[PDB]
């Protein structure tokens, strides 16, 4: 609603769902994985694009800067549990 | 690698997420935007894999939405699972629809 508040509308994702199936297909192990999963993955890739850049703004925010750098979102999954899957991408 | 730029979702697409939790007018340099494209790759594998793993370990070789739910616990990001039910539940009311 323009004059109202935010309505999200649910179901779908702002991603292409051709291009995360195209990263999901190069899985070894998968036989086949439903259009209902893709959908819920490339939510997930939503929401942890959000928690990535909300993780590594909190840092840039401690070093008094308003803009997110790349050491930010390096330290970020240095110091991050749950950022561990990404260790090798960034050579920590 | 290569392959990692192949399989890059759109800088742009991704751009708006990453500025969509962060006060209007923060900056977003180069090689750290470059670094979430392709962090947001490796992590569409990842919940992939243990999804597949589950639907593996059941015994069946469709990899289903409770799949992805359930791997959520396992790569231990469990707050996305109310969103992601909330998504589940809207895709297939949309689909009877449609």
């Amino acid at each position: 609603g323009p004059l109202g508040s935010m309505e999200k509308t649910y179901g779908k994702t702002v991603l292409p769902l051709s291009r995360v199936k195209r990263i999901i297909k190069q899985d070894e192990d998968v036989h086949y994985c439903s259009n209902a999963s893709a959908l819920l993955i490339s939510v997930a890739t939503e929401l942890f694009v959000e928690k990535l850049a909300t993780e590594a703004y909190q840092l840039a925010k401690l070093q008094k800067r308003k803009g997110i750098r790349y050491r930010d979102v390096e330290d970020v999954v240095r110091k991050d549990d749950q950022f561990e899957f990404l260790s090798d991408l960034f050579s920590i | 690698t290569s392959e990692l730029d192949d399989l890059a979702l759109p800088r742009s697409i991704i751009m708006r997420l990453v500025k969509g939790v962060l006060p209007e007018k923060s900056l977003v340099q180069k090689e750290a935007l470059k670094a979430m494209i392709n962090s947001a790759t490796l992590f569409v594998s990842f919940l992939t894999s243990a999804s597949g793993e589950i639907a593996t370990n059941n015994n069946r070789k469709i990899l289903m939405p409770q799949d992805v739910l359930n791997a959520l616990d396992e790569i231990e990001y469990p707050e996305f699972s109310k969103t992601l039910k909330k998504h589940l539940e809207a895709y297939e009311l949309a689909l009877k629809e449609k």
